RNA sequence: GUAUAUUUAAUUUUUAUAAUUAAUAAUAAUUAAUAUAAGUACGCAAGGAUUGAUUAUUGAAAAAAGAAAGAAGAAUAUAAUUUA
């Protein structure tokens, strides 16, 4: 127990890290199909697809909260999980232990714009990024979202051909 | 933007209807006549107590079948409005008269003979009636068993009804297996031959003596179980005798 | 025209009321019914709603009435009340959810309160000269306010003298008695009347009988039963001057009765007029009254 | 009990559902739909589910810098007649992206137009199968 | 975080730094000199109660 | 969450209300005359030692005379100084004083509308039935207690309770189903029986919405207050002194009746006015049932500003009086709608051009 | 202070030949309304009396014009020019004739 | 009944009585014959420069009983057409909007030729309130 | 035996709480009551409170009886001019508390005066009345209602001729 | 209304006594003159008490004129 | 302008500065933060005497060499933290006439001196008097 | 730290009507992204801040005066859809 004499919760740091919505009748995480602000950011261990020339193919997230609504106000670190192989350079020299940032390109969950549009992509998509917010892959093999049009994702915008 | 309370949320029993945009889920086509969901919301029929939704459906079927067999039915509690609405739906099916409607009513009810009776008489009985075909009176006499309000659910336009014409239900007949009382001014009416034959066959069973033995055995069973006012099977007397049979036969011949 | 006016008998025609001039914007309804008709309704239909409607019409029409009409109005309205009773105590429903019942007055009490407010507005804020001009109306209003315990509104809500209520003088921040506490019912009118007496032309115009009635009305209106010191002194001085000036001239048994009534009023107001007492004791021309 | 949660004041306990018949809600809503039609945010449509299912729709979303151009089918339609409370589902399929999206009518930026006068239920079925397979694989 | 003391008329939601300026030190009014001390101060200063004619 | 530190006007203390602080010339009161000097007491024995009784101060006289001459001969240059001597009249709308009553309207329905940009608003349409000023109230004339009671919707005689019917009969206003109250200022009064039109508000103003929440009945802690300081304790091991909790404190989230309650949304922008059908659309969704008698008031300030002002606009003080020639029965429903200007500045699906990688224009 | 009780539970519109002018229609409606009002008043042979007594009608009105129609000044976001509107009207008239 | 609850319970009627006495003052003054209502003096000294050399204004409003009665009795004037035809602007544009763009000086890179009449960024940020003497926006 | 009902009069009840001046009880007698005027200008607040309480509670009468609540009304005027000896105006605390955990209110006589000086005088009178009678609510309350407080020199009791209250300090 | 230079630029918050004049040319701050001359750019006490000022010529030469027990001057009285 | 991004006023997640929403009772005037320094409440407004320093409400009767000459006795108000940022009082407003300059002839034409910062402050012209009346000129000392 | 009493939450059912005072939920939420200022202040130079807006963090709440043992629904979302 800590502090002795008045024990507190040892989850103080993760409270700052994560964003939690009090599950009350007036406050809940919607299904993402009712309107803007409804949904739920991804947890830590979520596995998602990484689409680019990089050898990596699957990425496990590290951020306690990941969503398109705040893809520009937060950093999404992640670790390559299932890397591909070749049969024969930095893009192809990824390892299943290295840690890079990621840029959301789509969510398999129902995403609602402020315009009333609702979308459901088929794959949770991301791309590897260096600490300087520059993607490791040469190009992309999936469509980004409106959130990826922020200046915080300038190189991602340059590479990604198609948006949604 | 999203509403403050998100998702299908249960409200108070008597609460208003808000048009906030929410995903609505219905178990099936509630607009179907006899397939209606039971609930305490305003859009649903009241759900009278039952051991399960299947048991509630069985109770609804039994109530509707009894209503068809004898227009008047006395039902206790929340099941009275449900029975009235189901009777209205049956009348709507009969007025529609489609083969699919008849097959649906056959699926619902327990008695194909009663299905035929309804589809034969209700069309002409309620041809001139628009919406409300069943009335629901409330009886000031509450059931001593559990003190539950009793409702007399009846069909309207009895005069236009063919097999139920001149029937007065102020008091039941001398025996439950005898034809119901008939108004004095309507004593000459004659019922359809098929319904008359069906009723006669049903009554013969009780006219049999093995039914008297079963009745005495029921006296014994209730006495053993604990029902207090159950006279001893030695003191009980048969419901049906020869002199009573001939008197009731004369009465039936007179009434026609 | 836009449709047909279905015919109806005169007995069933809606009359007695007129819309406001600016109907498209102001759609209020005023009552032009005669005071005699209002009093006849009040007396012939003793129903609570009928009396409430009559009182509402009277309150609306106070400013349009004359002195005699107001006198008739007050005389007709002062019927149900008694002297010792608790005026404006129209308690009908009893609510005892807490454990100590409280009795909620019916719609009659608001009717009388609104009538008093309308009378105050008419005779103070609009036509302050009417009370000075007409002493009879001055006495009638004071007698009405004495008959209805305007200065003891707790009696309006009390149901038994053993458990007097405080719905008229208690008010908590949470919300208790917010709509029944601290009504200025008759305070402004009483203050204006006191000022009129204290400034008299009113007493000069009044008659000795009118002065006695005025003093009695003041001592009755005051919750303690005694008139204000200054008002009592002024009325007593005026009455003594008039008695001394007129006694030398012709005098009557009615005048003696008036003097005796004044002496009794002083005693009730807890003062004592030694000069009046000595005059009555010394005089022997006529026998004294009760 | 230092606080209260329920109000029993007449103002709040009162409801005007009885008097609601004085104002025509449906006429007002249809007038709003016609105003949208006149402004051009949407065009009138009177179709049934059988008629519309499977029809090709072209969506032009006027985002920036480059407007988003998509071609999809019609998975479902909320209502069968012109109304603000409408909406239409589409299954857009780009090079390697399969996105199923609900688009509401009357939005000035999401110009969605059913490019064909009719649809094929067989096309709807096969496109739905494709979407189901993509979703399962994802 | 306090669960009471929310009557702003007596416990205003302002800091001690903000209330220091309003804390009075040379409180001119209400006065702090009782009437009983007037004669004592007079005598201490040494003045005398001369008759009105003087 | 809160910015009370931002919410503080320029502090001043009355000890500083001195002749040397006044922006304009400091004027003393001598009864029926205003003077530049303190009133010299008539009894000279009251003069104090070292006290100067000024009768003609050349500096003050010259400065005041120059000030007055400039104000009189250069009104345009010194227009802002006019308010010093020519205060605004009473009974006219005042930016910082005038508070006007509101209205009562039923929650008609819900719909969805779109801004000039691609922003979607879930609008709630509230119907305003026959509304009239039912009563005027004041607690014995106390300043600031003036209140106006406004009716909601006509109703038969048999509908109300006897006491409510008696109240409406005494008022003389047509019987109304509901009657709300609004504290106002004297200048905002309107005569009893006045007719209130939906145009009393403006398409883009800010309204306070008071309503009753939908009744959810008796619900548990997970439903209401669902998520699933210190009194005395020793920070160091120096000593042993503590105060445990010996009861339940009054503030304790616990299971109870959640539902019906007078909720009040503050500063909801108005989105659309339809004065032909008497409807107001607010771009928000209420947790209330259809038919609830909502009360609309006018928000008086926002972000340290005032809702009514020359920069934004002014209201139809005291209320909106429709012209004479116009006849609503001679107008269609589409000819009688007032749409608000955009609430947001950019397309909320995207980002503002400053934060946007590339923009099309 | 109140309206007179109900006087009509069923309604039926009466139209004249479409060629009749608006002034003619208004005049006919006003004449019929006046005659029926006089018949009711005298009730409290002729067609008005026959209608009031035998048929039983006890109400008649001349409701305002249905102005709910739309003034389409713009279709699909495109302004409707006066020349285009006149051309469309002429085309519709020609098709009708 | 708490201490302050009891104090206010006892004194609120007493405060009402004191206010009644104060009103009775003017009521006597009126019944004497001087129907004119009590007049409150106008205070010219309301614009100040506080200790920190900041402008301060005391807002004083006087309620006229005659004006209040007139408002309660008579109809108000017809609403102006502009008031009910134009909307209430949802934004509050800056008092001193900043526009670095200007086409007057050739080679706009030169700062020393920018017009002085347009605001600076410091002015744009600082001007959150009306000019010093003025109070209304 | 005597039985006081559990169903008491509560501040939250519509019937409300009474005013013992207008009540009629076996232990209330306003017949022998007098009216005094106490000008508290330049008089120490505790001394003024004690002097006023002596007359308010009726202890100044030779017929005083603890059971009987009879006392003379005292109109205290110029409470604004009441004096405190030294720095006590800001160094004397007033402490109360609510049932809530935080609950505790510590305030200064300066704040009490700035809100309502009559409130401060009422506090001191209450302290005296509690010092002498604390075991009965009626005794604790009635004398306080007998007391009258006014910060200015204007009071509406001129119709009672309150005789000035003359006393001397212990010194 | 609209945008204006009055909204743009804020005046000096100076009291009437301190202000030398209300003229438009003197509207600006005193330090403005020094700033212009140099061609560059660049709080009341807790108890601010001032003894009343007097005209220069009258104050520097005050006649020693008195009355019964009060100093009398063409502009001021006093006690002595 | 339109190209710049103004502060959200109608809809925003940021704190909307309305401390009076749940702290004031009854009528609230639109004047922002008029009852803020009191503690954000509008109660206890019936008090006439408050805590006062020199030059405040109840010190008007007392004499203080500064305020006795630099503040009108009737201009005194409330205490420090109880300052009157906004006052509402019923009654008939009285516009007392402004003071009239004295020792000036009638119909006399004065001479105007245009003060400006262009003249150095040390110059006696700045300390001169703007409005100059012929009757204010000492003609026996030679002054013009 | 194994439903009694206290305690707390809520209720005591349309109250035409919140608030004179008692008590009571939010005394700088930092932080993160982008832009303005500005490529300015400053710095030998490379370099380069302070800083009120937008977004992200999604919720927004008022106790005390009227008549009472059926279903606050005559229950199938209309306070009568014609109805015999």
């Amino acid at each position: 127990k800590l502090p002795a004499g008045k024990p507190a919760n040892k989850s103080w740091f993760r409270h700052n890290l994560i964003i939690r919505r009090k599950a009350s009748y007036r406050s809940r995480w919607g299904t993402g199909a009712e309107g803007y602000g409804t949904g739920v950011p991804f947890s830590d261990q979520v596995k998602l697809h990484c689409v680019d020339n990089t050898n990596c193919k699957h990425v496990r997230l590290i951020s306690k909260a990941t969503a398109e609504r705040f893809a520009h106000c937060r950093v999404f670190p992640a670790v390559a999980h299932r890397v591909s192989v070749q049969r024969f350079v930095s893009r192809h020299r990824v390892k299943p232990g290295n840690i890079y940032w990621v840029c959301l390109l789509s969510r398999r969950q129902t995403n609602t714009r402020m315009s009333g549009l609702r979308t459901n992509f088929d794959r949770n998509t991301c791309i590897l990024m260096n600490d300087q917010r520059v993607p490791l892959g040469t190009r992309v093999m999936y469509c980004a979202g409106r959130h990826v049009n922020h200046k915080y994702h300038l190189k991602a915008v340059v590479l990604a051909n198609f948006f949604v | 933007r999203a509403p403050p309370v998100i998702g299908c949320t249960r409200k108070a029993r008597w609460a208003g209807i808000d048009d906030n945009p929410t995903i609505t889920y219905k178990p099936w086509d509630t607009t179907e006549p006899l397939m209606a969901d039971y609930g305490w919301t305003r859009g649903k029929l009241p759900k009278f107590r039952a051991r399960s939704p299947f048991h509630r459906q069985q109770i609804a079927r039994r109530m509707v079948t009894e209503m068809i067999r004898k227009d008047y039915c006395i039902v206790g509690g929340a099941r009275a409005p449900a029975l009235r609405i189901l009777a209205d739906h049956v009348v709507e099916l009969a007025k529609a008269g489609d083969t699919d409607s008849r097959q649906q009513l056959a699926y619902f009810l327990h008695d194909p003979l009663m299905v035929d009776k309804a589809f034969d008489e209700y069309p002409r009985r309620f041809k001139d009636m628009n919406a409300k075909y069943a009335m629901m009176t409330r009886l000031k006499s509450r059931r001593r068993t559990d003190a539950v309000a009793m409702y007399f659910v009846e069909y309207k336009n009895r005069d236009m009804s063919d097999n139920h014409k001149g029937e007065d239900y102020s008091a039941g007949p001398e025996r439950f297996f005898l034809p119901p009382r008939i108004v004095e001014t309507e004593k000459g009416i004659q019922r359809p031959p098929h319904m008359q034959m069906a009723f006669d066959r049903w009554a013969s069973k009780f006219k049999t003596e093995e039914f008297h033995h079963w009745w005495r055995l029921r006296h014994a069973k209730l006495r053993y179980w604990g029902v207090r006012n159950v006279p001893h099977p030695s003191d009980v007397d048969p419901l049906w005798t020869e002199k009573e049979e001939e008197e009731w036969h004369n009465e039936m011949l007179a009434n026609t | 025209p836009s449709q047909t006016m279905s015919p109806c008998s005169h007995e069933e025609e809606m009359r007695g009321y007129v819309v406001s001039r600016d109907y498209p914007l102001i759609d209020r309804l005023h009552c032009t019914r005669s005071i005699e008709e209002l009093v006849a309704q009040f007396e012939d239909r003793p129903q609570i709603e009928s009396r409430v409607a009559a009182l509402a019409d009277m309150a609306s029409t106070v400013s349009f009435r004359s002195d005699e009409e107001l006198l008739r109005m007050f005389t007709a309205i002062s019927a149900p009340f008694s002297v010792d009773g608790r005026g404006l105590n129209f308690l009908t429903v009893k609510v005892s959810k807490f454990g100590r019942p409280y009795y909620v007055p019916n719609s009659l009490l608001p009717a009388y309160v609104n009538l008093v407010d309308a009378t105050t507005i008419a005779l103070v804020r609009e036509q302050p000269w009417r009370l000075s001009a007409s002493p009879a109306l001055f006495i009638q209003v004071l007698q009405f306010m004495a008959l209805i315990k305007v200065f003891e509104p707790n009696k309006w809500f009390t149901f038994s003298d053993h458990a007097p209520s405080n719905r008229a003088d208690y008010r908590h921040a949470i919300g208790v008695n917010h709509s029944t506490a601290f009504w200025g019912t008759g305070e402004e009118l009483y203050d204006f009347m006191v000022e009129l007496l204290r400034v008299p032309t009113m007493l000069d115009l009044c008659t000795r009988e009118q002065m006695v009635d005025l003093l009695s009305g003041f001592c009755g209106v005051m919750p303690c039963g005694k008139a204000v010191g200054d008002v009592f002194k002024t009325i007593t001085d005026a009455f003594l001057r008039r008695v001394r000036n007129d006694i030398s001239g012709p005098w009557s048994a009615h005048d003696w009765a008036i003097v005796e009534r004044m002496y009794l009023v002083t005693v009730l107001c807890d003062a004592g007029n030694n000069e009046i007492l000595q005059l009555l004791l010394s005089d022997t021309a006529s026998p004294r009254g009760p | 009990g230092y606080t209260r949660e329920r109000t029993n004041r007449h103002f709040f306990v009162a409801r005007a559902n009885a008097f609601f018949s004085r104002l025509p809600i449906a006429r007002v809503q249809r007038s709003l739909a016609m105003e949208a039609v006149r402004e051009g945010r949407m065009r009138p449509w009177k179709y049934t589910k059988e008629q519309i299912l499977g029809a090709p729709v072209t969506c032009n979303f006027e985002y920036n810098p480059r407007p988003v151009r998509l071609i999809g089918t019609v998975m479902d339609a909320h209502t069968e007649e012109t109304s603000i409370k409408g909406g239409l589902k589409v299954y857009a399929r780009n090079e390697e992206t399969n996105m199923m999206l609900w688009i509401p009518p009357g939005n000035p930026k999401l110009r969605h137009e059913v490019t064909s006068t009719k649809g094929s239920f067989q096309h709807y079925l096969d496109e739905r199968d494709k979407w189901d397979e993509a979703w399962i694989t994802g | 975080t306090r669960r009471g003391g929310k009557n702003l008329a007596w416990r205003p939601k302002m800091s001690e730094r903000t209330l220091e300026q309003f804390v009075p030190l040379h409180l001119a009014f209400p006065r702090r000199h009782p009437n009983s001390w007037q004669e004592r101060q007079f005598h201490l200063l040494g003045y005398v109660k001369w008759p009105k004619e003087i | 969450r809160t910015d009370w530190y931002r919410c503080y006007p320029s502090l001043m203390r009355e000890k500083d209300r001195d002749m040397y602080h006044c922006y304009y010339p400091y004027l003393f009161d001598h009864g029926d005359k205003m003077s530049l000097y303190p009133k010299i007491p008539e009894n000279p024995r009251e003069w104090q030692p070292e006290q100067l009784q000024t009768t003609y101060d050349a500096i003050r006289e010259d400065k005041y005379d120059a000030f007055i001459r400039l104000r009189e001969k250069f009104p345009e240059l010194y227009q802002d100084t006019r308010a010093w001597d020519n205060p605004p009249p009473f009974g006219e709308f005042n930016m910082f004083y005038s508070v006007r009553f509101g209205m009562v309207g039923v929650k008609a329905f819900t719909c969805k509308d779109y801004d000039e940009l691609g922003n979607q608003f879930d609008c709630t349409a509230f119907w305003f039935p026959d509304n009239q000023v039912v009563k005027h109230s004041t607690r014995n004339g106390e300043v600031g207690t003036d209140k106006v009671y406004v009716g909601a919707m006509n109703v038969p005689v048999e509908f109300h309770k006897p006491h409510v019917a008696a109240f409406y009969k005494a008022a003389g206003v047509p019987v109304k189903h509901v009657c709300a109250g609004f504290p106002i200022t004297p200048d905002a009064y309107a005569p009893v029986g006045t007719k209130l039109d939906v145009r009393h508000f403006k398409p883009g103003q800010e309204v306070t919405i008071t309503f009753q929440n939908t009744d959810y009945g008796f619900r548990g802690v997970m439903f209401r207050h669902g998520f699933d300081g210190d009194s005395r304790w020793q920070r160091r091991p120096g000593a042993m002194g503590t105060e445990g909790q010996k009861r339940i404190y009054p503030g304790h989230r616990m299971a109870g009746q959640t539902g019906a309650a007078a909720e009040t949304y503050q500063g909801v922008p108005v989105w659309r006015i339809d004065y032909k059908n008497s409807l107001i659309y607010l771009p928000t969704l209420l947790d209330a049932d259809v038919g609830t008698y909502v009360r609309f008031s006018d928000t008086i300030n926002t972000k340290g500003l005032t809702l009514w002002n020359e920069h934004r606009g002014l209201p139809a003080f005291p209320t909106f009086i429709p012209p004479e020639d116009e006849d609503l029965s001679k107008l269609a429903t589409d000819e009688c709608q007032l749409k608000s200007p955009p609430l947001y500045m950019y397309f909320r699906d995207e980002f503002p051009a400053t934060q946007l990688v590339s923009q099309a224009d | 202070y109140a309206r007179r009780p109900i006087a009509a539970r069923t309604m039926m519109d009466v139209f004249l030949a479409e060629d009749m002018s608006l002034d003619e229609i208004v005049n006919f409606g006003r004449l019929s309304l006046g005659k029926l009002q006089i018949a009711l008043n005298n009730l409290r042979v002729e067609p008005a009396q026959l209608l009031v007594d035998r048929m039983g009608i006890s109400y008649c009105e001349i409701p305002s014009l249905d102005e709910s129609d739309y003034v389409f000044a713009e279709v699909g976001g495109v302004a409707v020019t006066d020349e285009e509107a006149e051309r469309v009207a002429q085309r519709w008239a020609e098709r009708c004739e | 009944d708490s201490f302050k609850e009891h104090y206010h319970r006892v004194h609120l009627p007493r405060r009402l009585a004191l206010q009644r006495y104060a009103r009775q003052q003017s009521l006597r003054n009126a019944a004497k014959g001087n129907v004119k209502a009590e007049e409150v003096p106008y205070k010219y000294n309301r614009w100040w420069v506080n200790e920190e050399h900041e402008f301060v204004h005391q807002y004083a409003f006087v309620e006229d009983p005659e004006v209040t009665k007139a408002k309660r009795e008579t109809l108000p004037p017809v609403t102006r057409e502009n008031i009910w035809k134009e909307p209430q602007q949802t934004f509050f544009l800056p008092f001193a909007p900043y526009v670095r763009v200007v086409d007057y000086p050739k080679d706009p890179d030169a700062k020393f030729l920018k017009p002085v009449n347009i605001p600076r960024w410091k002015d744009y940020m600082q001007r959150t309130k009306p000019v010093i003497p003025r109070t209304w926006y | 035996a005597p039985f006081k009902s559990v169903l008491r009069r509560h501040k939250h009840h519509p019937e409300g709480l009474p005013l013992y001046n207008d009540m009629s009880k076996q232990w209330l007698c306003r017949e022998g009551e007098r009216w005094w005027l106490l000008d508290a200008r330049g008089e120490q607040l505790p001394r003024v409170a004690a002097v006023a309480a002596q007359y308010i509670t009726g202890q100044h009468r030779p017929d005083f009886t603890p059971g009987m609540i009879t006392g003379d009304h005292v109109v205290i005027v110029n409470i604004k001019d009441v004096v405190m000896v030294g720095d006590q105006w800001i160094r004397v605390p007033i402490t109360w508390q609510t049932a809530y955990p935080g609950g505790k209110y510590r305030i200064r006589l300066t704040d009490m005066y700035e809100r309502d000086p009559c409130m401060l005088m009422w506090w001191f009178l209450k302290d005296e009345v509690n010092r002498h009678f604390v075991r009965k609510l009626k005794t604790r309350i009635a004398p306080l209602e007998k007391a009258w407080l006014y910060e200015d020199s204007i009071h509406p009791h001129a119709d009672k001729n309150p005789r000035p209250l003359c006393w001397t300090d212990p010194e | 209304l609209s945008v204006r230079t009055e909204d743009f630029f804020s005046k000096e918050a100076i009291s009437h006594a301190r202000r030398v004049s209300w003229a438009p040319h003197t509207t600006e701050k005193k330090q403005g003159a020094f700033a212009k001359l140099a061609r560059s750019n660049f709080s009341f006490a807790q108890e601010p008490y001032f003894e009343e000022e007097i005209e220069a010529h009258r104050k520097h030469h005050r006649p020693d004129v008195y009355i019964y027990k009060y100093n009398v001057s063409p502009t001021h009285f006093s006690l002595r | 302008t339109v190209g710049l991004l103004p502060a959200q006023l109608a809809l925003s997640r940021k704190p909307r500065l309305r401390p009076h929403v749940g702290n004031l009772k009854g009528l609230v005037y639109p004047l922002p933060y008029y009852a803020m320094w009191r503690g954000n409440h509008n109660k206890y407004t019936y008090n006439k005497s408050t805590v006062c320093l020199w030059g405040e409400g109840d010190t008007r009767s007392m004499y203080h060499q500064h305020y006795a000459h630099a503040k009108c006795p009737t201009d005194y108000g409330r205490g420090g933290r109880e300052f009157e940022y906004l006052t509402v009082k019923r009654g008939k407003m009285l516009q007392k006439p402004l003071p009239r300059v004295q020792y000036v002839a009638e119909g006399s034409k004065p001479v105007w001196l245009f003060k400006s910062w262009h003249t150095p402050l040390s110059s006696p012209s700045m300390w001169e008097r703007e409005v100059q009346y012929a009757e204010h000129t000492p003609e026996h000392i030679g002054a013009k």
